[PDB]
């Protein structure tokens, strides 16, 4: 019980850090997916959003919710 | 007077002019005094210029000596008084007049308005004040206003240095000050031709010109926002060699591509006000303007500046802070009178930071505002033994002077709070402790403890929010180095130093750092590409090479050092 | 570009992750963004119309601004930037006025006074940049100082006094608990916490009263929790204890899971409680918990009833009069000194007794003179109340910037010994900066008994107390001095990240963070001594060290000292020739003739030549010595810097060994390496010796480096981060490492079906 | 005058807890009516509660009861949670008697005609093996929270224990204020009110009760003139 | 223990512009909360009765002087701000003021159109001399609270007109006090009195009744 986070804070980083190795991986993790989502909104086919989007949700905030739900997997170089 | 060497032979003077005006100077620390003096010469002239309620003897002599006040030369009587000039008919039979500076701009943009204090049929004497200067009232320095003060920490809005004010100070123009800006533009002979300023502009709607006269200069009394046109000027241009897509529209719409380029004066970014006056200097008639210049016009813009959240206030004791918030007069801690307090000052600065005097002029401020009548009929209390006669009684709103190193002493101050006559319907608002039960104007319940209230003399400081706020998305770029720069129409760019780069590295944010140093500052190709990307909504492009680094190689080469990029595969690259 | 600044004003109503942004500033800052949205929603058809629409500040654009601003972070920064916490991310909120509203808790990090300070605002543009602001630089994720691990966003100055007052206990307060007897029942108890509020609004209950009630939602203390249940808990269960109504409302601010506290919320206590929360709870919890302490702290700071006036600031008149006899007796004793009754030392000592008498007299009055409930005392009891150092920090940064964690573990068994609160019948005062946040090189077992803690454990604060029971007096802990990593250092050797409280993450540039952690207080037996150490210069006043073990013979020449060490070999006696009596002997008690001495003891109080102890005790000891000296200076000023920061800097001083002769030149890297000797060299010399020639040029001796680099025809691999910053490449730290910048993000086949 | 837009919304935290939000107000109207709402809900809603009780066997014994684990105090505040609505509007006396070992609840007490207990499962006391209990209760309608009156200060009723009376059904209330954009200015009041209620009445109905007693309260001032054109507040 | 006797509101008088009001009976801790609930509304939302803009024939802006007069235009605007007017006509209307020769211009010299009235004619505006001619018009509008000078670039007034800060607040100074009597034997209750003072543009009863109507209509929690 960590009451509902507001805007930027959600989702919590701790629950996100379980989905990757480090905080730096989480950055690249969500970043590249953000570029992926925005390309899909214009036009090597593009995927997403896997989670039902918000009213005007930004693609970066979508990729963070996706990572929190384990909806994608990444591989580190 | 005693000579420096004469000091050895035989056995208030240490105070300066700015320092000698701080009431209760002895109780404040020496370092705080100097800091308080600097802030007195930092104030700005207010429209009303009310005189201090608790001061010292220096205000009168200091004001007239400054020279910004009008003093009668010879004893006599006035003849006629108008805002423009005052004339006095001397008994001697001579006749002297005085033209009053009205809304003259100072060096730093402050207003220098004078006011006449005398009337018709009034006798005057030599060395007597006739008109009030900018920061004077009736002849004494009025650098600020007197405000009701509560010294309670008010729910973090006055946190640690900040201050909260009543909306009254805005409605009543008590802290309002006028500021005047000067703008300049000239027409001279050019290499190609001659500069010409006129209403006609190459590409404009008739609405932007709607505030220009024949000559193309803004008309007096006009309102100007950021980016509006002040003076319309034009300079030769050619060869034009216009782009084909540009001309095709020229033929379609039939607007002939003019032979001259627009160089017109526009009000800087973030400035606004009315146009006071214009000064035009033309070569045609008279006017010694330097070789090349053919005409000059200066525009004077002035603005009433309401006290705004963010501005800086400060007292004479060195205490200064930003206006953190401005609460509606309603939801303000108010005395049992329903009398809202103006500002709310936090107590936290006081602990072992001595500044003790600031609390004394607060109590003496309430004494001077409410009036008093000592109880001396049979008592003649021991504390008033050293006091002078007839100071015993004073009416409401009287002014007081406590010279620095011998002013009111501590014991006397306590007795004065005992005799503190009522407000309109007989009742007492401040106890002998200088405290009162304030009612929280937002909940209605009284504040559980008695709070110190009083009147303090505070000043509006020189630098204001309007001048200090800056923002930029895209603007001018330096020539030698492509890094952004703000010239006319400020648009200046914040500068990201090495220390900031250290922090950025410490976080590990490699991209944020690269972005700041390449595509926001120096990438001649990148900065435009990211702007194009944002508007299209497409992803941000990949940064390039900072122009700073490219220039670095040339600087090494100019020094006879053969720098080679040495790629892994091609082994030799030219930046191009 | 995309930047701005303005003066800052307090933001008491903000969430920790937020900031007040003047609408105008946010308008020009997001100008390009609101232009696209303004055209997409067809308010204006072409882009040219959108530009003039924003330029003239048309009223329609304010609705489009909140839409582009939403969940789009910004970076705030205030110069000077000392540590990485000098720049943080915030959620921008449009606000009226031309001033920036800053959350009150972040003032500590920015050292931001509200006397008119200005703060800069930058706008992260790309996806990677936004993510770095949301994850790496967000305000609510950075709470602990990256130097001491202590909490920074902890309440201060206003909320401290407020919370102090809320939880204080007043005897005989209105509604005070009374265990009524034989005529009525007890009157101090209350049904629930809500009832007490209704008795507090009415004149019945004082918040600072000693009443007792039964709580059904807070967790009871640890000791009392066992007696009551020991098997179940109290999410719906009830229990009674006697505390102030305030102490109840205070514990409500903490998490539900945290045990009841019931103390006067002293300044020192809040640090304890906030520290505990960071260890036991996630960040978001602590962030929200500190946010709740701010509101309560402020609210009760206003109802505190603390104001200054004539009475409180008054200095006691009696104190001035008592000093008259104090000053006359100190002067009367001076008149007897001239007469000849002085006795020449007792007189001088006696005056101190006079002078000490006044100090005692002021104490005799002080608390009795001013009522215990004095607002000036309450502020004291609660605890609420340049470039020269930054010049050093620049050399620090340039010598350690390339030090980053490059692997999780190097697997080395080497380590160093920590004293771990020895001298007990008693915890060492410097355990928090030497043993805290380390990892064990070898298991720690108390004989005879089971092993107390296994090797490679995090050595948290709870572990120390567990270790204390065993009676241990030393511990082996990994360190960056003993780490064997080929490149950089390893996580396990470095240990816990001060900011995160967990294991350090690979890619963290611990070098730069170390230089900052050391440099910040530099501006705050001072900087010359610190600079004397890090630059490896011979001590200002040299102090000799023991060359061999044995007994010592002490002799006193005229104005000199002779110290002969009689070795236990026993071979050639070691004599230390001439030693100024001005630089007196060291202390064990003070050393005397015939004491035993070890191979490295300092014979006289002073600064031992680091190059001396190097040749004597070897590289591992020089590092231990230097760290001891540096940390002693900072400890003298009350600055808490964890040893690992200093160690990061020291590690870079012993990296090279002199050869000069089996090889062409000296000063080749230890890993690079036919006999060479260990070398000690200053940071300035060490940094100028880096393999990158444009890093050494941008640092110092520009003309020199180029000339020698041009002749040698050197080639720079562009490995360090300084170089890449110049040419605009991704720094090889943090999000720039190989492992982290090649992540492939593809959606699982299972998720796409949905 | 015509205010642009008021509104009122409700979200339920639990069965007896709910948040209410008013959006948007005109500054600074949040603080004006805010404190007056919490004050009305807490001390202005009619409801019945316990005033004084008396127990068989407890007359001059201070704190102990025989054959029951719970002591005097623990049972007094055990009963303070008893919720019972009545229309008699006078000090009726209910009775509770249960014999033998066992846990007594608010259902064992026999309610006289006109009184209805709403929390039957409420725990009151645990009994000893081979024990009996008999307690007298005095219930009267109430308003707000009246502390325990001094029993008589007159001749007396020997062995009479007054108890704190939680008259109002609302357990506790607290309010907050936030600012939201009106499309022109940032500073527009948003009123958040937090009410936790007894199961006698729901929060929705509890608010309207405070709205009626308040609007009729201010009707007096409006009656003086009734044509000063105050503010429309639209429809 | 229902002590039911509906609250009673009583008028009173202390001066002509202000007058007390006493309401009884009330529950405990109700006076302070209700009193400030009306004070916050009185001090803000009582409608005016204020002057929006002015226009002097001789001047084009606020920062000049008039030949002959003693006060500058900026000091005359400050004087004009203190005037208290009252208009029962919606739809802005213009007043006039023309004075010539020596004397003192006051609020009485202002000619109000039909439907408006000046309530403090005794006020000093400007002092004129032999050469002083003051020809000035004033625009009166109806609103509430305090509105900053509506600049003539937001509204196309034109060069000529001068916007001025407007203050629609008929209420001058408000306070209150409660005399709750805690009775040990029986009957705890509270009682308050408020002290409403006006600017002579409306009466205390008129204001309190206006504030009452606002709160009443505003407490629409029934939906
Ligand atoms: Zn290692």
């Amino acid at each position: 019980a960590y009451d509902t986070p507001l805007g930027i804070t959600n989702p919590p980083i701790d629950e996100l850090l379980s989905r990757a190795s480090s905080k730096y991986a989480l950055v690249i993790y969500a970043a590249k997916r953000a570029r992926q989502i925005n390309d899909y909104y214009n036009q090597l086919e593009y995927v997403g959003p896997l989670v039902e989007p918000g009213l005007q949700e930004k693609p970066l905030s979508i990729a963070l919710r996706e990572i929190h739900g384990d909806l994608l997997e990444h591989t580190e170089g | 007077y005693l000579t420096a060497d004469e000091e050895d032979r035989h056995v208030r003077q240490m105070v300066s002019v700015a320092t000698a005006m701080i009431p209760f100077l002895e109780h404040d620390d020496a370092n705080r005094a100097l800091m308080g003096a600097n802030m007195q010469r930092q104030a700005v002239p207010l429209v009303r210029s009310e005189a201090p309620l608790v001061g010292t003897g220096m205000e009168l002599r200091a004001a007239i000596d400054a020279g910004d006040v009008v003093v009668a030369d010879k004893t006599g009587v006035i003849e006629e008084v108008s805002a423009d000039y005052i004339t006095v008919m001397a008994d001697d039979g001579t006749r002297q007049s005085y033209r009053l500076r009205k809304f003259a701009r100072s060096n730093h943009g402050t207003c220098a308005n004078q006011r006449p204090i005398v009337d018709a049929g009034q006798r005057v004497e030599a060395g007597q004040v006739i008109a009030d200067g900018p920061c004077t009232q009736n002849g004494e320095m009025a650098l600020g206003k007197n405000l009701l003060v509560a010294i309670m920490p008010w729910e973090g809005h006055n946190y640690e240095d900040a201050i909260i004010l009543s909306n009254r100070l805005v409605e009543e123009d008590v802290l309002t000050s006028i500021h005047i800006e000067e703008h300049e533009i000239d027409a001279r002979d050019t290499k190609l031709g001659a500069e010409e300023i006129t209403r006609d502009i190459p590409n404009v709607s008739d609405e932007v010109l709607a505030d220009l006269d024949e000559r193309g200069i803004v008309r007096i009394g006009a309102e100007v926002r950021d980016g509006d046109i002040l003076v319309g000027k034009v300079t030769p241009k050619g060869e034009t060699e216009l782009t084909p897509e540009e001309r095709l529209l020229r033929a379609i719409f039939g607007e002939k591509a003019r032979e001259v380029r627009d160089t017109s004066l526009k009000v800087p970014h973030g400035e606004s006000g009315k146009v006071i006056g214009i000064r035009v200097f033309s070569r045609e008639d008279d006017d010694e303007l330097p070789a090349g210049v053919n005409e000059l016009v200066r525009v004077y813009v002035a603005q009433k500046r309401k006290i705004s959240d963010g501005d800086k206030l400060a007292g004479r004791h060195g205490n200064k802070g930003v206006i953190g918030k401005i609460l509606p007069v309603e939801d303000m801690p108010f005395l049992p009178d329903g009398t809202p307090v103006d500002i709310i000052l936090n107590t936290h600065g006081v602990p072992r930071r001595m500044n003790i005097g600031q609390i004394l002029e607060t109590h003496l401020g309430w004494v001077a505002k409410a009036g008093w009548n000592i109880d001396v009929a049979a008592g003649v209390p021991d504390w008033a033994s050293k006091l002078p006669e007839e100071l015993y009684s004073a009416p409401a709103d009287s002014t007081v002077a406590t010279p620095v190193f011998d002013g009111a002493q501590e014991g006397e101050l306590a007795g004065l709070l005992g005799s503190t006559l009522p407000n309109r319907d007989g009742e007492v608002m401040v106890d002998a402790d200088g405290k009162s039960t304030l009612f929280d104007g937002r909940s209605g319940e009284p504040f559980p403890y008695p709070v110190t209230v009083g009147y303090m003399y505070i000043l509006k400081l020189h630098h204001l929010v309007d001048d200090k706020i800056h923002a930029r998305s895209t603007g001018p770029y330096s020539m030698i180095t492509q890094q952004p720069l703000g010239g006319k129409a400020q648009f200046g760019g914040q500068r990201f130093g090495e220390m900031e780069c250290w922090a950025m590295q410490a976080y590990g944010a490699a991209y944020t750092l690269q972005e700041l140093l390449t595509i926001k500052s120096d990438d001649t190709v990148g900065r435009v590409k990211v702007y194009e990307a944002i508007v299209k909504g497409e992803n941000i492009p990949e940064p390039g090479i900072p122009e700073s680094f490219k220039v670095l190689l040339k600087e090494l080469q100019s020094l006879c050092l053969n720098v080679e990029v040495l790629s892994s595969d091609g082994a030799a690259i030219e930046m191009r | 570009d995309y930047s701005g600044r303005s003066v800052i004003v307090v933001g008491p109503q903000l969430k920790l992750h937020q900031c007040g942004l003047p609408k105008l500033m946010a308008l020009e800052l997001f100008k390009p963004f609101v232009m696209k949205r303004l055209v997409d929603l067809n308010h204006a058809q072409n882009i040219k119309s959108a530009k003039r629409m924003v330029e003239r500040q048309r009223p329609q654009v304010w609705d489009v601004l909140e839409e582009v601003i939403a969940e789009h972070p910004v970076l705030l920064n205030r110069a000077p930037t000392l540590h990485r916490l000098g720049i943080q991310a915030f959620e921008p909120q449009l606000v009226e006025g031309k001033a920036i509203q800053l959350h009150p808790l972040v003032c500590e990090a920015f050292n931001a006074d509200f006397d008119g300070d200005q703060m800069a605002v930058h706008l992260p543009l790309s996806a990677e940049a936004q993510a770095e602001a949301r994850i790496l630089m967000l305000s609510s994720n950075n709470i602990l100082s990256p130097a001491s691990g202590k909490p920074l966003a902890m309440p201060r100055l206003d909320m401290v006094t407020g919370l102090y007052y809320l939880t204080t206990l007043v005897e005989g307060a209105t509604g005070e608990y009374q265990a009524a007897t034989k005529d009525a029942p007890e009157q101090g108890v209350y049904s629930s916490p809500a009832e007490a509020i209704m008795a507090m609004d009415r004149g019945a209950l004082s918040v600072r009263a000693k009443i007792k009630v039964r709580l059904t939602e807070l967790r009871p203390p640890t000791d009392l929790e066992a007696q009551l249940f020991e098997n179940g808990w109290k999410p719906g269960d009830a229990w009674t204890a006697e505390t102030t109504l305030g102490r109840v409302m205070f514990n409500e601010l903490l998490p539900k899971s945290y045990p009841f506290v019931n103390e006067q919320m002293h300044k020192k206590v809040q640090a304890r409680i906030i520290n505990d929360l960071a260890e036991r709870f996630p960040m978001i919890v602590v962030a929200q918990t500190v946010d709740k302490l701010k509101d309560a702290g402020f609210y009760w700071a206003t109802r505190s009833g603390v104001t200054v006036s004539m009475a409180d600031v008054l200095v006691p008149p009696q104190k001035q009069e008592i000093l008259e006899r104090h000053e006359a007796e100190a002067d009367a004793i001076e008149r007897k000194y001239q007469r000849g009754a002085l006795n020449h030392t007792e007189r001088n000592e006696s005056l101190v007794k006079i002078w000490q008498d006044a100090t005692e007299e002021v104490g005799k009055a002080l608390e009795e003179f001013y009522p215990a409930d004095n607002p000036i005392i309450t502020i004291v009891k609660s605890g609420a109340t340049t470039a020269d150092s930054g010049y050093l920090t620049r050399r620090l940064v340039d010598v350690s910037q390339d030090v980053i964690v490059r692997e999780h573990d190097c697997e080395t068994e080497r380590g160093i010994n920590v004293t771990l609160a020895e001298r007990g019948p008693i915890r060492d005062a410097h355990v928090e900066t030497s043993a805290f946040a380390r990892t064990l090189a070898t298991d720690a077992v108390d004989a005879n008994g089971n092993v107390i803690i296994e090797r490679g454990h995090d050595l948290g604060d709870p572990a120390i107390d567990a270790l204390l029971a065993a009676g241990i007096t030393t511990v082996k802990v990994r360190s960056v001095l003993t780490c064997t990593s080929a490149t950089g250092v390893c996580a396990m050797c470095y240990g816990r990240s001060m900011a995160t409280g967990k294991l350090v993450d690979i890619g963290e540039a611990v070098g730069i963070v170390a230089a900052q952690s050391i440099g910040e207080p530099g501006t705050q037996g001072g900087l010359p001594r610190v600079q004397e150490l890090f630059e490896a210069r011979v001590p200002r006043n040299k102090a000799p060290i023991a060359d061999v073990a044995g007994r010592v013979r002490l002799e006193e020449s005229d104005k000199f000292f002779k110290i002969t060490i009689v070795p236990d070999d026993g071979g050639e006696e070691v004599v230390y020739d001439k030693l100024s009596k001005r630089q007196r002997l060291r202390v064990i008690g003070v050393l005397s003739d015939g004491d035993h001495v070890e191979v490295g003891d300092q014979l006289m109080e002073g600064a031992a030549d680091p190059h001396e102890v190097l040749r004597v005790q070897g590289p591992r000891e020089v590092q231990i010595h230097l760290v001891k000296e540096v940390q002693e200076v900072y400890r003298a000023q009350g600055v808490s810097i964890h040893d690992k920061h200093i160690e990061v800097i020291v590690r870079q001083m012993l990296r090279r060994v002199t050869i000069i002769d089996f090889l062409p030149g000296s000063l080749t890297e230890r890993a690079e390496f036919a006999a060479g000797r260990p070398v000690l060299m200053g940071i300035t010399k060490a940094s100028l010796a880096t393999d990158s020639w444009l890093s050494a040029a941008s640092f110092q001796e520009t003309t020199r480096v180029l000339t020698d680099a041009a002749i040698n025809c050197r080639s720079d691999k562009l490995n360090g981060l300084k170089e890449n910053v110049i040419i605009g490449k991704l720094i090889p730290a943090g999000t720039g490492i190989s492992r982290y910048r090649n992540i492939q993000v593809q959606p699982t086949e299972e998720a796409r079906a949905a | 005058l015509i205010s642009q837009r008021p509104t009122l919304s409700e979200e339920t935290v639990a069965e007896n807890r709910s948040r209410f939000v008013i959006e948007p107000l005109e500054p600074g109207f949040g603080y004006t009516l805010g404190n007056s709402l919490r004050r009305t809900l807490l001390s202005s809603i009619p409801g019945a509660a316990v005033t004084s009780i008396r127990i068989d066997g407890v007359l001059h014994e201070f704190t102990t009861v025989p054959g029951v684990k719970e002591d005097v105090t623990d049972i007094i505040l055990n009963l303070k949670g008893l919720v019972v609505s009545s229309d008699d509007d006078e000090p009726v006396t209910m009775y509770l008697r249960k014999q033998g070992p066992g846990v007594v609840t608010a259902g064992d007490i026999v309610p006289p005609a006109g009184v209805t207990v709403h929390n039957p499962d409420m725990h009151i006391a645990t009994l000893n093996d081979k024990g009996k209990l008999e307690v007298e209760l005095v219930v009267e309608r109430g308003r707000g929270y009246v502390p325990a009156v001094q029993n008589k200060a007159s001749g007396a009723e020997i062995g009479r224990i007054p108890v704190d009376s939680i008259y109002s059904p609302v357990l506790k209330v607290t309010y907050k204020v936030e600012a939201t954009r009106v499309e022109q200015r940032t500073d527009f009041d948003k009123l958040i009110i937090d009410v936790e209620t007894k199961n006698s009445i729901s929060p929705r109905d509890a608010l309207a009760s405070a709205g009626g007693t308040l609007v009729e309260l201010f009707g007096l001032a409006r009656e003086l003139n009734a044509d000063s054109e105050h503010i429309e507040i639209g429809p």
